[PDB]
C-alpha cells in the first residue's frame, strides 16, 4: 500500500562508459618466442570461455559514430608503434646523399604488364656513405630503392641527378626493428570490472539505430585489426543480408560502409625473390639493405577473381536501392593522394599499395547479367613501399626492412568504404566513388555491434514493508 | 544468466540479485592472468607504458567506485545485504500506479528511466532521515 | 561542514560528523573529472612521471589508511554505523575533571592530547579484551 | 605470533586470529619511512622504474586480493566476525573421523590435504544456500 | 614539493624539445654593424656597452656531410671572448656550451 521506498542491488544498469579494454591472444603470439609479435607487451592471454550471454525483450539505440573506442584504439596502436620503435636505432646518417644507376644486370627491365607501372619502372640502385664503427672511418655502401620514397634534386634536370628522401626534408626516420613481425593476431578486447560490452545480435541490424537482440559480454570475439584504405581485409562476414551503413544517409560527404556475405581471394603478391644485407654502421647501428636480386625481377603485381566481384556486385546493387529502382554509376576518385587514392595496406613489413581501379569501370544501371556473364579473373598492378607516416601525422617515420624471399598476401575481403558524389543531381543519376581519408571507420566497421556500457548496480522501488523502528 | 537474464522481469527480477554481485568485483579473475610482472612472451625491455599503468589506474578507479559505494551503503546501514529496507515513504509526487504494475511491467530499466530526477532526493532521505533519529534499544520488556 | 561547525564543541561536533565525512570522501568526483586520457587540447607526448604515479600512490595510501579504518570497524564489531559504544570503562589515568565541561570546552583535541597514549593503549585493550569474550547462546528462554 | 602462533593446533589457534588480521592490510607501515615524494636528500632524476612500478602494482594486487576476500565474505552474509559458523553441515564424504583426534594431529594444514576434491562443493553450496535462504522479517512473536 | 614538481615539469617539457648539440659549434661575431643608433635614451654604462653583435657560424642539414654557414644575433651575456689567443681576432664561445650541454 504505502510507498516505503526500498533499495536493491545486483541488477544490470546501462550508461555510457569511457574506459580501456585490454589485450588477448592465443598461444601462437607467445609460442613464437620473438621479442614481441606486434601487440606484445606482456599482454594478458585470451579467455578460452567467452561468457557471451543472450538477452531479449529489451532494446537500446546503438551508434558507432558516437563511439569512443576508436579514438583510444588508434591511440593505443600509435603507442604500440612508438614502444616498438624505442629499440629501433636512428637512421639520420642513412639520409645522406646517394648517387644512383637505373639500369642493372637484370634479365628483365620492363616486365610484361603495362599499366603505368612499367613505364615508370621505379627501380634504381644507389651508393652512399655510411659511418664505420670507427668514427674516423666511413665507407660507401650501396643498396636498391624505388622512386616513390625519394625525389630528384640539384636540377641539372637530367644528368645522373641525385635524390633525397621525401620524409627526411620534413621529418625524422628510424629503423623498423626487423626482428618484430607485422602480421595481425586474433585480438579479444576485454572489459574491466564495472563495465561491459553489449553486442547487438540482431541479424538485420544496420549501422546505427534501435537493436533488441542483446548479447551482454565481457570480452570481444576474434578481431584482426589490420589497416586498409577503401577495403576491409580478413574481417567478419555479413549475417543474413548485405549490410549497408552511413551516418547521414541523405548527406553525401558521410561515407558509405558495405559489409558483404561472400569473400574473395585477393592475392597481391611479389613472386620474384627478395634480398637482405645486414651491414654494421656503428655500435648498434645495423642497416638492412635491399641486396641485388639474382634472376628475373618482375614488378610486384596482384590478382583477384573478378567473377566473384561481379556476382557480389549484383548482390549489393540489388541491395543499394535506397531511393531507386534502377540507377547507379561508379567513378574513380578524381584526385587526392596516393595514401588515399589506392588500396594501401601492410603485409610482411612491405606496404603494398594495390591499385583498386577495377571497380569504377562498370555501368550496372538496369541489368546485371551483362556484367555477371563475363566471368573473368582480374590481374592488376600493385605498387610497393618501404616507408609510411601512419594517420598522416608528420613525426617519426618507420623504415620497413627487406623481406628476403618472396611476398604473398592472399586474403579475404569482406567490406568496402565509399562516398557518393558531392555535386550530384537530385534524381538524374546517382554516382558513387572510393574514399579512404577516414582511417577510423575501418575499426568501427566490426565493433558496430559492440557498445561499451558502465554498471550502476543500485536500484530502488516502492513496497509496503519497512525497516526496524524503536517507537 | 551470469549478469542479465532479466528480459521482461521486475518482480521476477527481485530474486536473481546475487548472481550479479557474484561477478561484480571479479575483474580480478580477468586481471590476475595478466602476467605483466616483468615479461611474458620471451622477454621485454622496461616497456611498462600507458596501457599497463592506465589499466592499473582503471583498476584503481573501479575499486574507488565500489569502495565509495560500500561506504555510502554503510552510511545507509545498507552493507548488510543487497535487499535494504528503509523507513522512508515516498512523498506524494508520482502519478497513479499499482504496487504490482510498477513491479511487473518493466525490466529494471524503465524504473531508473522514469525516476532520474527524483532519485537524488530519496538518497538524502535514506542518508539522513533514516539515520539521525535512530536510537539504541528498548527499556521495558525482557526475558524476565 | 567539511571540517568546521566545531570550534569548541562535543555535542554540535558529534551532530556534525556525517557532513564532514561526506564532504571529505568526495574526491572520487574529482577523480572522475580528470579527463587526462591522452591529450588535453591538441597533442601530447606520454607525460606520466613520478608526479602522476605518486598522485595515484597517495590515493592508494590514504585509501589504505581508510581500509585499515574499516578493518578496525570489523574488529570491534563497530561496522554498523558511527554511533558505536564500547564495553570498557574509562580508567582513572586521566586527572580530575567534569564530563560536560570537557564536552563543551576542549574542542575534542585538548582531550585527545591528554588521553593520546591512553587512547592507544585502550585501543589495544578494546581490540584484545573485547571480542574474545563473546559467549555463544543462552538456552533458558528463546523462540522455542 | 607475528606470522607464527600455531606450531601444531586446530582449536587453540581458533582465537589467535587477531594478530595476523592486524597485519593483513598493513602495507602502509613499511611504506611510511620511504620519503619518496620525488627525491630524498637534495635532488635526483626521475628514477622510478620497473622496480618502483613493480612494488606499486604489487601493493595493488595485494589490495585486490584483500578486496576480493571481503567481497566473498560479504556475499556470504557472514562478515560480522572472522569466526562465523554455518546453518548447514558438511557431507560425510571423507573417512569416518573423530573430532578430538582430528583436532590434535595437524598444524591446520592436514585437514586441507583432502579438500581439493571438496573445496568447490563447500564453497558454492554455502555461498548459494546459506545466502539466499535469509527471508526478510518475523511476524508474530515481538514486544506486542 | 612546489620546487620539485616545478623542476620535474620543466624536465618533462624539455624532453619533447629539439636539441642543440651541433648548434654549439664555434662562431665569429661582429660588434660594429650596419646600424645608425648607438646612444640610446639612457647612459649608465649600458649604451656604449651596446651588448649586441651579429654573428656567423656553420650548421648542418639533415644529412651528414651537408654543412652551410648561417648568421644570427647574440648579446654579450651568452658568449665570452677567448683571450687565450694573442687578441680577440673575432673569437668568441658560448659559456653554457663549454660548461654543459
Ligand atoms: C667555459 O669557458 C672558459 C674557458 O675555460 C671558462 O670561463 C671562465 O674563465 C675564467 C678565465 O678564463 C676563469 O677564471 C676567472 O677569470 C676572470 C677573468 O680572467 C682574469 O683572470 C685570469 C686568471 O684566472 C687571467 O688569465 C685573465 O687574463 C684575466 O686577468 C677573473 O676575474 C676571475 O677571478 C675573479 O674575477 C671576478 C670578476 O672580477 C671576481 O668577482 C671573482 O671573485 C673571481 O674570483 C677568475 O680568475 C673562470 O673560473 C672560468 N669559469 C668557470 C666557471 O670556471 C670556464 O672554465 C669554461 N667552463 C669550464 C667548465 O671549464
Ligand atoms: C598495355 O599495352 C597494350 C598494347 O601493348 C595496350 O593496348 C593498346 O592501347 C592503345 C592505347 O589505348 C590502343 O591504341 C589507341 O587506340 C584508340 C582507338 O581504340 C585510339 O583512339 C588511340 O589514339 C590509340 O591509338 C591500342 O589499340 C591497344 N591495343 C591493344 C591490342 O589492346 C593496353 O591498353 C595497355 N594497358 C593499359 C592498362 O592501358
Ligand atoms: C538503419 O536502419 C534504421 C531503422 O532501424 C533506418 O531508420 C530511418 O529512420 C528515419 C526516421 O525514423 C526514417 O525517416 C526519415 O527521418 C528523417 C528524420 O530523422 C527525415 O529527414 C527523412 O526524410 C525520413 O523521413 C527513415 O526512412 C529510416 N530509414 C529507412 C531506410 O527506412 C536508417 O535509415 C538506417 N540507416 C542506414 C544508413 O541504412
Ligand atoms: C588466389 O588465391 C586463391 C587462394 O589463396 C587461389 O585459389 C587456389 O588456387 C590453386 C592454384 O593456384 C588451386 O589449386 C589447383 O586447383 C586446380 C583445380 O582444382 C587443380 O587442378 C590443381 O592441381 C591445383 O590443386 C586451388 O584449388 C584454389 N583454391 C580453391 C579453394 O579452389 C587462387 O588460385 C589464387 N589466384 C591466383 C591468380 O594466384
Ligand atoms: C596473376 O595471375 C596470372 C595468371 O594466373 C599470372 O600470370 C603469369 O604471367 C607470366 C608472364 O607474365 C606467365 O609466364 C609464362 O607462362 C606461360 C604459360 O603458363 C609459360 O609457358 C611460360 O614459360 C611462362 O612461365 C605465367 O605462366 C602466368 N601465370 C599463370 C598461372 O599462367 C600472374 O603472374 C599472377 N600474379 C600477379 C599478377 O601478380
Ligand atoms: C590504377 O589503375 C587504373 C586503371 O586500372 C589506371 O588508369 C589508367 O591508366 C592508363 C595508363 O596510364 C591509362 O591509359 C592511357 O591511355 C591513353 C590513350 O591515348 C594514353 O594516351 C595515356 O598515356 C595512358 O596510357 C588509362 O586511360 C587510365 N584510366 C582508365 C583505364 O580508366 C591508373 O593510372 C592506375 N593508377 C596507379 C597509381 O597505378
Ligand atoms: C535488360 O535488357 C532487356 C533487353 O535486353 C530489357 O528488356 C527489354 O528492353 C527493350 C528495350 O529497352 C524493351 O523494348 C521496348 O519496346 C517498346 C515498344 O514495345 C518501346 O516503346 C520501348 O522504348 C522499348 O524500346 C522491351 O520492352 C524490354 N522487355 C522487357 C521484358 O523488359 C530489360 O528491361 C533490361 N532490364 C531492366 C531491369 O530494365
Ligand atoms: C567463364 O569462364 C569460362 C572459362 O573459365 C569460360 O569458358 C568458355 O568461354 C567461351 C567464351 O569465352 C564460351 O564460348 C561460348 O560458348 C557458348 C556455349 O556455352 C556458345 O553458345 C558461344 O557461341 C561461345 O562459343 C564457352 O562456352 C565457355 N565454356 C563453357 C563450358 O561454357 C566462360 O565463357 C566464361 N563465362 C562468361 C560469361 O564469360
Ligand atoms: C589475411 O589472413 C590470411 C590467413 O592467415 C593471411 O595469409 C597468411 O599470412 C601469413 C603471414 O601473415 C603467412 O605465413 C607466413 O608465411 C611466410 C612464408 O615464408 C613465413 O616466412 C612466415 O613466418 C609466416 O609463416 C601464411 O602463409 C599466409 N597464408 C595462409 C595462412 O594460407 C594473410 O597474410 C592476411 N592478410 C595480410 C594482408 O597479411
Ligand atoms: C644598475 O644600475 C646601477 C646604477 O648605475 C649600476 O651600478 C653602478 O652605478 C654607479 C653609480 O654610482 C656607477 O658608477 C659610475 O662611476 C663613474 C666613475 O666613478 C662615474 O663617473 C659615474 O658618474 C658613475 O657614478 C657604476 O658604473 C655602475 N655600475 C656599472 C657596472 O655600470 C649597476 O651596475 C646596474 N646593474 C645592472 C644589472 O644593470
Ligand atoms: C647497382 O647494381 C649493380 C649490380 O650488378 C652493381 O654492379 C655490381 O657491383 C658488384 C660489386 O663489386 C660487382 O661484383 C658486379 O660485377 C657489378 N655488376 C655490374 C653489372 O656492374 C652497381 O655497382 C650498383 N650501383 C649502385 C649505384 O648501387
Ligand atoms: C532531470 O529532469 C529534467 C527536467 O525534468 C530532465 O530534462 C528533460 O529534458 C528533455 C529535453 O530537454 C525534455 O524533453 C524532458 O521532458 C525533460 N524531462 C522531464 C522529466 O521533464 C533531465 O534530463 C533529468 N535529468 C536526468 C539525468 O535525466
Ligand atoms: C537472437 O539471439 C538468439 C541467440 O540465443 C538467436 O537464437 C535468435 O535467432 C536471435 N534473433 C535475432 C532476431 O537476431
Ligand atoms: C547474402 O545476402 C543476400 C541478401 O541481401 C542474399 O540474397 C544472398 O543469398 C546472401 N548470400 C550468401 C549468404 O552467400
Ligand atoms: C543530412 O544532411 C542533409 C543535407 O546534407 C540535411 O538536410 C539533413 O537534415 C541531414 N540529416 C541528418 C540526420 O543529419
Ligand atoms: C631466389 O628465389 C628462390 C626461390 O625459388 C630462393 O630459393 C632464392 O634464395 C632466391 N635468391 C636469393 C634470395 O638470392
Ligand atoms: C557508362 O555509360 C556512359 C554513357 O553516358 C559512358 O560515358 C561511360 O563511359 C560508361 N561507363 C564506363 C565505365 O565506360
Ligand atoms: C577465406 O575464406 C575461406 C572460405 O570462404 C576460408 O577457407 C579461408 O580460411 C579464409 N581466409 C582468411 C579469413 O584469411
Ligand atoms: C522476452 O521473450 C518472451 C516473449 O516476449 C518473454 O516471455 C520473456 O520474458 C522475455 N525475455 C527473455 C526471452 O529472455
Ligand atoms: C512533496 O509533495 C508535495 C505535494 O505532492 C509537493 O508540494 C512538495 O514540493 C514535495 N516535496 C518534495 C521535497 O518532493
Ligand atoms: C564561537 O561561538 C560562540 C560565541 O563566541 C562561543 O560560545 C562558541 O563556544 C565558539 N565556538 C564554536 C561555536 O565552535
Ligand atoms: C565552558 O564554556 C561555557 C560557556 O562559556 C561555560 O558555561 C562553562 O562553565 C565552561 N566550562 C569550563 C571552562 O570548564
Ligand atoms: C554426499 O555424500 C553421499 C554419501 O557418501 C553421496 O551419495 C553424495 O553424492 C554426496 N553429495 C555431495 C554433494 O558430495
Ligand atoms: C649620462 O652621463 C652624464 C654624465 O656622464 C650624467 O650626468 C647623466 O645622468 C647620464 N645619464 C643617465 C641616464 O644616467
Amino acid at each position: 500500500e504505502n510507498l516505503w521506498v526500498t533499495v536493491y542491488y545486483g541488477v544490470p544498469v546501462w550508461k555510457d562508459a569511457e574506459t580501456t579494454l585490454f589485450c588477448a591472444s592465443d598461444a601462437k603470439a607467445y609460442d613464437t618466442e620473438v621479442h614481441n609479435v606486434w601487440a606484445t607487451h606482456a599482454c594478458v592471454p585470451t579467455d578460452p570461455n567467452p561468457q557471451e550471454i543472450y538477452m531479449e525483450n529489451v532494446t537500446e539505440e546503438f551508434n558507432m559514430w558516437k563511439n569512443n573506442m576508436v579514438e583510444q584504439m588508434h591511440t593505443d596502436i600509435i603507442s604500440l608503434w612508438d614502444q616498438s620503435l624505442k629499440p629501433c636505432v636512428q637512421l639520420t646518417p642513412l639520409c645522406v646523399t646517394l648517387d644512383c644507376s637505373y639500369n642493372i644486370t637484370n634479365n628483365i627491365t620492363n616486365s610484361i604488364t603495362n599499366s603505368s607501372v612499367n613505364m615508370r619502372e621505379e627501380i634504381k640502385n644507389c651508393s652512399f656513405n655510411m659511418t664505420t664503427e670507427l668514427r674516423d672511418k666511413n665507407r660507401k655502401v650501396y643498396s636498391l630503392f624505388y622512386k616513390l620514397d625519394v625525389v630528384q634534386i640539384n636540377n641539372g634536370n637530367n644528368s645522373s641527378n641525385l635524390y633525397r628522401l621525401i620524409n627526411c626534408n620534413t621529418s625524422a626516420l628510424t629503423q623498423a626493428c626487423p626482428k618484430v613481425t607485422f602480421e595481425p593476431i586474433p585480438i579479444r578486447y576485454c572489459a574491466p570490472a564495472g563495465y561491459a560490452i553489449l553486442k547487438c545480435n540482431d541479424k538485420e541490424f544496420n549501422g546505427t539505430g534501435l537493436c533488441k537482440n542483446v548479447s551482454t559480454v565481457q570480452c570481444t570475439h576474434g578481431i584482426r585489426p589490420v589497416v586498409s584504405t577503401q577495403l576491409l581485409l580478413n574481417g567478419s562476414l555479413a549475417e543474413g543480408k548485405v549490410m549497408i551503413r552511413s551516418e547521414n544517409i541523405t548527406n553525401n560527404v558521410k561515407n558509405i560502409i558495405v559489409q558483404l556475405n561472400e569473400t574473395v581471394t585477393i592475392n597481391c603478391t611479389r613472386p620474384n625473390n627478395n634480398t637482405r644485407k645486414s651491414v654494421r654502421i656503428g655500435p648498434g647501428q645495423t642497416f638492412y639493405a635491399t641486396g641485388d636480386i639474382i634472376g628475373d625481377i618482375r614488378q610486384a603485381h596482384c590478382n583477384v577473381s573478378g567473377s566473384q566481384w561481379n556476382r557480389a556486385l549484383h548482390q549489393v546493387v540489388g541491395q543499394l536501392r535506397e531511393y531507386w529502382n534502377t540507377t547507379i554509376i561508379f567513378k574513380n576518385s578524381s584526385g587526392g593522394d596516393l595514401e588515399i587514392t589506392t588500396h594501401s595496406f601492410n603485409c610482411g613489413g612491405e606496404f603494398f599499395y594495390c591499385n583498386t581501379s577495377g571497380l569504377f569501370n562498370s555501368n550496372w544501371t538496369h541489368n546485371d547479367t551483362a556484367s555477371m556473364k563475363p566471368n573473368d579473373t582480374i590481374t592488376l598492378p600493385c605498387r610497393i613501399k618501404q616507408i609510411i607516416n601512419m594517420w598522416q601525422r608528420v613525426g617519426q617515420a618507420i623504415y620497413a626492412p627487406p623481406i628476403q624471399g618472396v611476398i604473398r598476401c592472399e586474403s579475404n575481403i569482406t567490406g568496402l568504404i565509399l562516398t557518393r558524389d558531392g555535386g550530384g543531381n537530385i534524381n538524374e543519376s546517382q554516382i558513387f566513388r572510393p574514399g579512404g581519408g577516414d582511417m577510423r571507420d575501418n575499426w568501427r566497421s566490426e565493433l558496430y555491434k559492440y557498445k561499451v556500457v558502465r554498471i550502476e548496480p543500485l536500484g530502488v522501488a516502492p513496497t509496503k514493508a519497512k525497516r526496524r523502528v524503536v517507537e | 544468466g551470469f549478469l542479465g537474464t532479466a528480459g521482461s522481469t521486475m518482480g521476477a527480477a527481485s530474486i536473481t540479485l546475487t548472481v550479479q554481485v557474484r561477478k561484480l568485483l571479479s575483474g580480478i579473475v580477468q586481471q590476475q592472468s595478466n602476467l605483466l610482472r616483468a615479461i611474458e612472451a620471451q622477454q621485454h625491455l622496461l616497456k611498462l607504458t600507458v596501457w599497463g599503468i592506465k589499466q592499473l589506474q582503471a583498476r584503481v578507479l573501479a575499486v574507488e567506485r565500489y569502495l565509495r559505494d560500500q561506504q555510502l551503503l554503510g552510511i545507509w546501514g545498507c552493507s548488510g545485504k543487497l535487499i535494504c529496507t528503509t523507513n522512508v515513504p515516498w512523498n506524494s509526487s508520482w502519478s497513479n500506479k499499482s504496487e504490482r504494475e510498477i513491479w511487473e511491467n518493466m525490466t529494471w530499466l524503465q524504473w531508473d528511466k522514469e525516476i532520474s530526477n527524483y532519485t537524488h532526493i530519496i538518497y538524502e532521505l535514506i542518508e539522513e532521515s533514516q539515520k539521525q533519529q535512530e536510537k539504541n534499544e528498548q527499556e521495558l520488556l525482557e526475558l524476565d
